[PDB]
């Protein structure tokens, strides 16, 4: 594998 | 009430997808 | 999804593909019912058995993919879930029964081109599209295969994946397993006689079962992607939780009054 997704979510 | 169901893409551009006739078809066997 | 194709951009505008924060992985697919919630299966966020016992902070929701790997920063949508509903008298111990599950989302999505919501079905539809026969359409991004030589290839799909699958007859499915099925499920797959194939598989699960309406060009929801017995086997079918039955639960939780 995934691209990854912006950190504010994670 | 609210719209569902009508895709953007197809639907409301008057455009089918390519394998949606096999759906359809099956129902007038 | 097994023996099925690329779908096409913005071809199931009310596919969710459900997200684990850490690791980062795939959980299952979804659909979009609405501007805030979506219907997914229940076993994918409870499944003792296996210990699995997911929250709504361990999970995102994902609108408006088509990749299934890649970030699509421009198209697709990330929700956090606010709460999440699972039926009460979902049955994990012996076949799934009631196997349905809702999510509320955190705040409203908006619509797009690529996000629109799925309709529900009335007595009506049900009643008539819900006849041994009738195609009906499968979309994911789970396994291509229900089993591979490992590091020789990729199991997984590069886009959404779609089938069309038709309805059969209770009493054949009662027949293909062993398992006790409920008024809760249905099932669809080629017969072995009948010259094609094609299954949803690992990672499908919580899918939607579409179908169209030819008098109004609607496309309904009438089942879930629930169990099955491994992938695209002859003699064997897939089971979809039943959307139409279990409608007054989902109301009750909704309450959009
Ligand atoms: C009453 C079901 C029957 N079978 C199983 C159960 C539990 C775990 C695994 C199996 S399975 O490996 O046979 N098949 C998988 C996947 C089949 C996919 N094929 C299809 N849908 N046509 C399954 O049903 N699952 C449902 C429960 C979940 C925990 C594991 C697994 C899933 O990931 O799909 C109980």
């Amino acid at each position: 594998d995934f691209e990854e997704i912006p950190e504010e979510y994670l | 009430e609210a719209d569902c169901g009508l895709r953007p893409l197809f639907e409301k551009k008057s455009l089918e997808d390519k394998t949606e006739r096999e759906l359809l078809e099956s129902y007038i066997d | 999804i097994v023996e099925g194709s690329d779908a096409e951009i913005g071809m199931s505008p009310w596919q969710v593909m459900l997200f684990r924060k850490s690791p980062q992985e795939l959980l299952c697919g979804a659909s979009l019912i609405s501007d805030r919630w979506v219907l997914t299966a229940a076993h994918c966020l409870l499944y003792p058995p296996w210990d699995k016992n997911f929250t709504e902070n361990d999970l995102l929701v994902r609108i408006g993919k088509h990749s299934r790997t890649r970030y699509e920063r421009n198209i697709e949508k990330i929700s956090m879930l606010e709460k999440i509903y699972i039926h009460p008298r979902y049955n994990w111990r012996e076949n799934l029964d009631r196997d349905i599950a809702l999510m509320k989302l955190k705040k409203p999505v908006a619509f797009s081109d690529y996000i629109h919501p799925v309709c529900l079905p009335d007595r009506e539809t049900a009643a008539s599209l819900l006849q041994a026969g009738y195609k009906g359409r499968v979309t994911g991004w789970g396994n291509l295969k229900e089993t591979w030589t490992a590091n020789v290839g990729k199991g997984q799909p590069s886009v959404l994946q779609v089938v069309n699958l038709p309805i059969v007859e209770r009493p054949v499915c009662k027949d293909s397993t062993r398992i006790r099925i409920t008024d809760n499920m249905f099932c669809a797959g080629y017969k072995p006689d009948e010259g094609k194939r094609g299954d949803a598989c690992e990672g499908d699960s919580g899918g939607p079962f579409v179908m169209k309406s030819p008098f109004n060009n609607r496309w309904y929801q009438m089942g879930i992607v629930s169990w099955g017995e491994g992938c695209d086997r002859d003699g064997k079918y897939g089971f979809y939780t039943h959307v139409f039955r279990l409608k007054k639960w989902i109301q009750k939780v909704i309450d959009q009054f």
